[PDB]
């Protein structure tokens, strides 16, 4: 909760998770696919995660001790949802966040390559982008059209894939 | 007659002694947070900087 210093100087410790805790599956996904796939993994963990800052929050002290049965629930349906989209959607969600990997990680830049996403979890894996706190009467802002903001540069390879998207039907 | 006026005179002076040294104790007692500080607002607990707040904090 605070920045580094004058000179830090980073350390780490050669030493295992000690007795009683079983091994997890740990998130081996950089940020791009996981900011890609965050609102899928929201949406079929919600409650998961909700119970997780509900059992930090009444613990008190312990915190980090008490709630280790679930860092190691929480994490593992995360995983469980991005093996599944590895599996299904592998071309247009890498190809999401190989648009995403430009243009700062603003989600701004690639509204083009998201909506041939949207078709394509909610086909197969058959899961939704929903934005809560929205009141209604309000469009939801990778669902509008014409945005105000338009990006720099869309990918070359996306707005083929889109083009095709409407030739084909899918969209 | 003078007697009487004076039993009158010496109960006022002693309903005099006792009305202060009641006061006095009136003063040192301890005083609740609703007296002391704002009224409304009676915890005490603070609360505050809520922006960037992590779920356990309360003890």
């Amino acid at each position: 909760p605070r920045e580094a210093a004058a000179h830090w100087v980073p350390f780490e410790d050669k030493a295992n998770m000690p007795d009683n805790v079983p091994d997890v599956v740990e998130v081996g996904a950089t940020s791009a696919p996981l900011l890609s796939a965050s609102y899928f993994i929201g949406a079929k963990c919600k409650p998961y995660n909700d119970d997780f800052m509900l059992c930090r929050e009444e613990s008190q002290g312990s915190g980090a001790i008490d709630c280790l049965k679930e860092g190691r629930r929480v994490t593992r349906c995360a995983v469980s949802v991005i093996e599944d989209i590895n599996k299904s959607c592998l071309d247009e969600f890498r190809l999401h966040w190989q648009c995403l990997e430009q243009n700062n990680h603003q989600l701004s830049g690639c509204r083009k390559a998201e909506a041939l996403l949207n078709k394509c979890v909610f086909t197969k894996l058959n899961l939704e982008k929903k934005i809560p706190g929205l009141r209604p009467d309000e469009e939801p802002v990778f669902l509008k059209k014409d945005p105000w903001i338009k990006p720099a540069v869309d990918d070359f390879k996306s707005v083929r894939a889109y083009a095709e998207a409407k030739k084909n039907g899918t969209l | 007659d003078i007697l009487n006026e004076e039993a009158k005179i010496v109960q006022a002076l002693n309903n005099q002694r006792e009305l202060t040294i009641k006061m006095h104790e009136l003063k040192r007692e301890e005083k609740d947070y609703a007296h002391s500080y704002s009224p409304l607002f009676s915890d005490p607990v603070p609360q505050g900087g809520s922006i960037g707040k992590a779920p356990g904090s309360s003890r």
